[PDB]
């Protein structure tokens, strides 16, 4: 999560700082091939969101979900965490459609420039660590607990169900 | 001690015989050799107190007070001018040799062996005090402010004396140790709870409790920076000081007749705490800021834990250097803009910049920044609270939150957001008060450094 | 599932309530059949730091894949089918808990009609 | 179209349906002529003492001392002590402060009456 | 140099911050590929989850009528 | 200095999306609206602005080739 | 509905001497104003301070710094002194 | 509640009911032709009855206009950040130090910046020339006792700088 | 976070975004020639031109300074008091 959302919203303040301090949904339509490097960025995080399999953000919420699922919880807490997960899946596909994949809406007088070596090296490696460094965290952890790891059908599956639907 | 006491004798014709443009030097560099001879005091070890001269004696209840008094005096010997630069030169000195035996008759006080020594002396730090912020209080209810004040502290501490000469001839002497190592505990008639109520309603009135508290901050708002921090820090924690003295006798009976001011001390702590959210005059808030503390303190002596008087002497001693920096602040503000309400002199963070700093470290050090002398006081009052009950904690953590509201409304009202545009008469800030910032400001970092000198007697 | 459903929905008789699982006598549809080898050697066990709710069963398997985790380090992905067979080990383990259930759900459904048709 | 937008003591009725701002009467207009011209009088003389270049201190703005000294100790006179102000004054003191007073009688003698049992859990209690 | 602010038309790029991009794309793709498909198969089951028990009566028994 | 501001007379319309609504806004019987002001926003270097798939679409036109040159390997 | 030629007029001359003021605050009087070691201390001064500070007098006081301790097998003998443990037993029934 | 007039005529209210709904038609309607659409809409919608003059009538239905904008607004409409309420306003508010001030500085610093002071001694013996005689009697004379508006009219008399222009004239950048 | 302003720059844009609007002509439209007195294009309308420069420029103007552009040399004139547009 701290990778993640630290990739995040340096991205996006990026784009804040390009686009004359709007940092509004609206008004900022047109993004994608302008240029593309934080676009790029922008998309990495919010596939990462919901963890698209098996990357970085694969095994912290689809731990959760797994081991959250195969215990004795409340029966209402578990129903709530599946709704919100379907819910940040919804509001993460919408800052992609309306930050970057529109037409495009922004005013006039454009100045869009990234000609930065400091910003490319920030954006570069934190996608770095945010593509290998989660499995370079989660594989070699010191195991501290007992997995469950035996599920049956649509309760492992129902992640990615979740995220797709 | 009489060391102590004796060269401040001799620095009081120091400003009569120097002549003018020459008094300031002298006062300044002689008060502060007497505070390096002061922090020399510090011997005091492990089984007894240190006992001399048969008048005198140096508990950790009175060693850091004493150089508290010791070291706040040259400070405000400093901080005393801008307002009487351009009075006479008569005038001038009488009110420097005013404060000074003033400080001598606040050392008889602090080194009180005998307690009607103690009682005079408390009377006696009382008298100039009025004189004081009656003449040069540079404001038009001063008047009424020195008649309740005077009135409030005798008849209120009146029938204590009654009460002492009482002991005095039903069981022998009033040395402090020969009042402990032979007190016999008192049964529960209605003589001794009227002797309990009298002494503890003498420093009730003193420190003061909540419901005998508009003696305070008519005194404090209309009075000379001098008188205005000798009085919060020095006469308030001079209470408290003497409260931890005379609790030592009437323990088998204050668990009984000791309930109902707690409930009016921790009401009144958060009735303070709310009134002082919402009032304009600058100056205000740090009265009430200190009636809050001294409520706590209250609450920390009616109780009886090591853990509480411990935190009550650190208590006493940040809140008065805190209470005393932050009046200090104020009268620059004052010395700036001569206005004394508070939404008029908005801004202040651009022009003056480095006065920000400043009321920064001192708010925060308001806010129990937390490793600060403060916190480490209000924290073990909360502990030696809890174990007396379970259920106090709610009013020490809404006091806590309404804390840290009032002093971050007073730090982004007074100095945030906007300068007003139509004042032109703030200057740069001088040495001074950076100077006085710095005096203020480094012991309270030191002793955050090392505090285990200045705990309570019950280590 | 749809136990769950039948036990919040149905009867509350015949979905055993959890966690007072042994009900029914042991050695009862048994009858002489206990191994429960157990060779983790509960003294090497204690002089292991493993953590509390880990001194499991299987737990030698748990023991190899430690030794081969301390002894290879920085071989990123050598130590692979040690913990592939502690988790085979402990899914097995998963499948006697399901058996043990599913046993006293049958024995409860059975029995207690068999019982309370004749009766 | 609307529930027509009750106000409330903090949700504000807005300028747009007052709709006292539509029958307006001839003593409206006048009230927002003299309005105009009361704040036209106080921004000359505020204008007058702003841009004077011999100006040193403030501009002695003198409505906020007069509330300075309205809120701060001109309560006292005028007051007469009424049903009103007696009763709610008596409420706003004792109240709370008697209530404080109970429970912490009770807290109190249960703790005592706990530990006159026998059986506190004193397993190690130290700092009192 | 730098670039310049142009009015209401696509504004120029160059050539190395397009590559960049496209480069983490894929390698973002090549990672989740290869990560699926040379090792795992995890999203699946990884064991056989059975059927209620072993569906057989008495063998575990129940010993009633 | 200057902008050199690509200039009017080459806008004229023709960008389907504001084509069509003036179509529906005649048949409703106004046929005024603003106008030209956004056929910079509807062509150009834009204009099969790419769906929203596509941005998704973007790895493997150069990953699904390393993905089956490490397979080989 | 609009202007009125006082505000017209006034509007001028107030735009004339923002034109004038702002001009000439834009000052340039071609002179305006006119008046490994980092590797080394940042890895190796605190360095040898600590280590000098984790020796003595840390070690001087006794309850100081303790490790946990590593964790021991059936398949592992004792650097120290040199003494084993008998292996694990039998592994059947996988 | 204005400088000039007293109030608000009837036409400017109609007016300014315009420019706020379609600012929240704005805000609520993305694409920005189909919001194109919407606002042409709305404009036939005044359109329907531009052309009438029953006075009552028309207050009439701006009582409903006023209905039927509440009914239907924006939460958070789309301001812009320079506007009240927006994502700046007065951002460099920081850095915005008056001019009245700088000149309580030092003689060496003052020294180090010299044309500059130069030309605001200069400035500073423009404002007291004239400020007396021409200002104070242009505004003693022309004005009524009674005021009864805030525009100041210039000096058109003869000579020198229009009344009262320090701290308007004077004003920061806005962006320092 | 650089945008550099001028004069005759700005003159050249607000006189751009009025000729591309249409139903004004290009034909009689001065630097300085009004809205309302010559062109004929009512109030309305005016209003939309002054809701074009403001979702050109960045900055809402307010209804109080709304009533008195009516020509678009002095909404030269205001935009430049608003940006400080001068060196
Ligand atoms: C507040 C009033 C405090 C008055 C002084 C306290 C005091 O001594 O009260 C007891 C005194 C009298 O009590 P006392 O101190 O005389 O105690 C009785 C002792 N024998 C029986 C030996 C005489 O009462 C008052 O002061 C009157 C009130």
């Amino acid at each position: 999560h701290a990778f993640f959302k630290a990739m995040l919203f340096m991205c996006s303040g990026s784009i804040i700082h390009s686009l004359n301090d709007e940092q509004d949904i609206r008004k900022m339509g047109g993004l994608f091939k302008a240029m593309p490097f934080t676009t790029t960025a922008l998309i990495i995080g919010s596939l990462a969101l919901t963890g698209m399999p098996f990357l970085t953000g694969f095994y912290s919420k689809d731990l959760i979900i797994e081991s959250a699922n195969t215990s004795y919880t409340n029966a209402w807490a578990l129903l709530m965490t599946l709704v919100a997960t379907s819910f940040t899946a919804i509001y993460s596909t919408r800052i992609i459609f309306f930050a970057l994949l529109g037409q495009p809406r922004f005013p006039t007088l454009i100045n869009i420039n990234e000609n930065n070596p400091f910003l490319i090296n920030s954006i570069k490696r934190l996608l770095i660590g945010s593509l290998f460094a989660g499995f370079i965290i989660s594989n070699n952890i010191p195991p501290m607990t007992i997995p469950q790891m035996t599920m049956p059908h649509y309760l492992k599956m129902t992640a990615l169900t979740v995220t797709i639907l | 001690m009489l060391k102590y006491i004796i060269p401040t004798m001799m620095l009081m014709p120091l400003t009569w015989l120097s002549k003018n443009s020459m008094i300031w030097i002298n006062t300044t560099l002689h008060s502060l050799l007497i505070s390096l001879t002061s922090l020399l005091l510090l011997n005091q070890f492990g089984d007894n107190s240190l006992n001399f001269s048969l008048t005198f004696f140096s508990d950790s209840l009175s060693t850091p007070l004493l150089i508290l008094t010791m070291w706040l005096l040259p400070l405000m010997l400093m901080a005393s001018q801008h307002h009487l630069s351009k009075e006479n030169l008569a005038r001038k000195k009488l009110f420097i040799s005013m404060l000074i035996l003033l400080q001598l008759f606040l050392i008889m006080t602090f080194t009180a062996t005998e307690l009607i020594f103690f009682y005079i002396m408390f009377e006696a730090t009382l008298v100039p005090t009025l004189i004081i912020i009656t003449r040069w209080g540079n404001q038009t209810e001063r008047l009424n402010a020195g008649l309740y004040f005077l009135f409030y502290t005798l008849a209120g501490s009146l029938p204590l004396l009654v009460a002492l000469i009482y002991i005095q001839n039903t069981m022998g002497s009033l040395n402090f140790l020969i009042l402990q190592y032979w007190v016999q505990p008192m049964p529960n008639s209605w003589s001794n709870t009227f002797m309990w109520l009298a002494c503890m309603m003498a420093f009730m009135v003193k420190m003061p409790l909540y419901g005998l508290h508009l003696w305070l901050p008519k005194a404090h708002v209309e009075a000379p920076i001098a008188g205005s921090m000798v009085l919060a820090a020095i006469l308030l924690k001079l209470g408290g000081y003497g409260m931890m003295r005379i609790t030592l006798l009437l323990n088998p009976i204050t668990d009984f007749m000791a309930y109902p001011f707690i409930m009016l001390s921790l009401w009144g702590m958060i009735m303070t705490s709310s009134i002082c959210l919402r009032q304009t005059d600058l100056k205000s808030l740090i009265a009430y800021s200190s009636v809050s503390h001294m409520a706590l303190v209250i609450v920390a002596i009616l109780i009886q834990t090591p853990w509480s008087y411990m935190g009550a002497t650190a208590l006493m001693i940040a809140h008065g250097l805190t209470s005393s920096m932050l009046f200090c602040l104020a009268n620059s503000n004052y010395e700036r803009v001569h206005s004394r309400t508070m939404i008029l002199a908005r801004g202040l963070q651009t022009l003056l910049p480095l006065m920000a700093a400043w009321w920064l470290l001192a708010s925060l050090t308001n806010l129990a920044l937390p490793p600060s002398i403060n916190l480490i006081g209000e924290l073990f009052v909360v502990m030696s609270t809890f174990s007396w009950s379970n259920i106090t904690i709610i009013l020490m953590g809404l006091n806590m939150v309404i804390t840290a509201l009032y002093s971050l409304y007073m730090l982004i009202t007074t100095q945030r957001g906007k300068h007003t545009h139509h004042i032109n008469n703030i200057l740069p800030s001088f040495t001074r008060e950076n100077a006085l910032m710095s005096l203020h400001m480094l012991p309270l970092l030191l002793l955050s450094l090392n505090p285990k000198i200045i705990l309570g007697p019950l280590y | 599932g749809a136990h769950l459903a039948r036990r919040y929905l149905g009867d509350a008789s015949v979905e055993p309530e959890p966690l007072r699982m042994p009900t029914f006598p042991p050695d009862y549809g048994f009858p002489e059949r206990k191994e429960r080898e157990m060779v983790a050697t509960q003294q090497e066990m204690n002089d292991a730091q493993l953590v509390l709710q880990q001194r499991d069963y299987c737990a030698h398997y748990l023991i190899r894949f430690l030794k081969c985790k301390r002894d290879s380090f920085p071989n990123f992905l050598a130590c692979k089918h040690e913990q592939h067979d502690w988790d085979y080990c402990e899914h097995l383990d998963y499948v006697k808990r399901m058996k043990e259930f599913e046993r006293e759900r049958r024995l409860l459904q059975r029995k207690k009609r068999r019982e309370q048709r004749e009766a | 179209s609307f529930p027509k937008y009750e106000p409330s003591r903090l949700a504000s009725l807005p300028t747009t349906l007052d709709p006292a701002e539509y029958d307006i009467s001839s003593e409206t207009r006048k009230a927002q002529a003299e309005r105009l011209a009361i704040r036209s009088r106080l921004k000359r003389e505020y204008q007058l003492q702003y841009n004077d270049p011999s100006r040193r201190g403030v501009v002695e703005d003198p409505a906020l001392i007069r509330w300075t000294c309205a809120r701060s100790a001109n309560v006292y006179p005028n007051f007469r002590p009424n049903t009103k102000t007696s009763l709610l004054g008596a409420l706003f003191g004792i109240g709370p402060l008697i209530f404080w007073y109970y429970v912490f009688k009770t807290d109190r003698d249960r703790k005592e009456k706990l530990i006159q049992e026998g059986k506190l859990d004193r397993t190690f209690n130290i700092s009192y | 140099a730098h670039i310049e602010p142009r009015y209401r038309q696509f504004p120029q790029l160059t050539r190395s911050q397009v590559i960049q991009a496209e480069f983490f794309s894929a390698t973002m793709w090549f990672w989740i590929l290869w990560r699926f498909w040379h090792d795992s198969d995890a999203v699946l089951g990884h064991f056989p989850y059975p059927d209620p028990s072993q569906w057989t009566d008495e063998e575990l028994g129940i010993p009633p009528d | 200095s200057k902008m050199e501001l690509p200039d009017y007379k080459q806008w004229k319309i023709e960008g389907t999306p504001l084509e069509t609504v003036q179509e529906k806004l005649a048949a409703r019987g106004l046929r005024d609206p603003w106008g030209r002001n956004e056929a910079w926003r509807y062509m150009g270097g834009f204009a099969n602005n790419v769906s929203f798939v596509g941005a998704l679409l973007k790895g493997f036109k150069w990953g699904f080739a390393a993905f089956v040159v490490a397979v080989g390997a | 509905s609009g202007y009125t030629p006082d505000e017209k007029l006034r509007l001028q001359q107030l735009r004339e001497l923002r034109r004038r003021w702002l001009k000439d605050q834009e000052l340039s009087p071609r002179e305006p104003v006119l008046p490994s070691i980092f590797a080394f201390t940042h890895v190796l001064i605190p360095v040898w301070i600590i280590h000098y500070y984790l020796k003595y007098h840390v070690t001087t006081k006794p309850y100081t710094i303790v490790e946990k301790k590593p964790r021991i097998f059936p398949g592992d003998t004792i650097l120290e002194t040199g003494e084993v443990i008998p292996p694990m037993k039998e592994f059947p029934d996988q | 509640f204005l400088p000039s007039a007293a109030y608000l005529t009837h036409q400017q209210k109609v007016l300014q009911l315009y420019k706020r709904a379609l600012r929240h038609l704005e805000s609520r309607c993305v694409h920005r032709d189909k919001y194109r659409y919407f606002a042409c809409l709305l404009r036939a919608r005044f359109d329907e009855h531009k052309n009438e003059k029953d006075m009552v009538k028309a207050t009439q239905l701006l009582r409903e206009a006023e209905k039927e904008f509440w009914h239907g607004q924006h939460p958070q409409p789309y301001i812009f950040p320079e506007s009240p309420g927006g994502t700046s306003y007065e951002r460099y508010e920081c850095y915005k130090v008056p001019e009245w001030c700088l000149d309580d500085w030092h003689p060496s610093e003052k020294a180090m910046y010299p044309d500059y002071f130069a030309k605001r001694e200069q400035w500073k013996k423009l404002r007291r020339e004239s400020w007396e005689r021409e200002v104070k009697q242009l505004q003693e004379e022309t004005p009524v006792g009674g005021p009864r508006t805030e525009a100041l009219p210039p000096a058109r008399k003869q000579g020198d700088l229009p009344p009262l222009w320090w701290h308007i004239v004077t004003r920061p950048r806005e962006r320092p | 976070d650089a945008p550099p302003l001028t004069l005759e720059g700005i003159k050249d844009r607000v006189l751009y975004v009025l000729k591309l609007y249409d139903k004004i002509d290009p034909e009689k439209l001065s630097v300085n020639s009004h809205f309302m007195k010559d062109l004929g294009l009512d109030s309305l309308d005016q209003v939309e031109i002054i809701m074009a420069m403001e979702d050109e420029f960045g900055f809402e103007i307010p209804d109080i300074d709304a009533e008195k552009l009516m020509c678009p040399q002095e909404i030269v004139d205001y935009i430049a008091d608003k940006k400080d547009v001068y060196e």
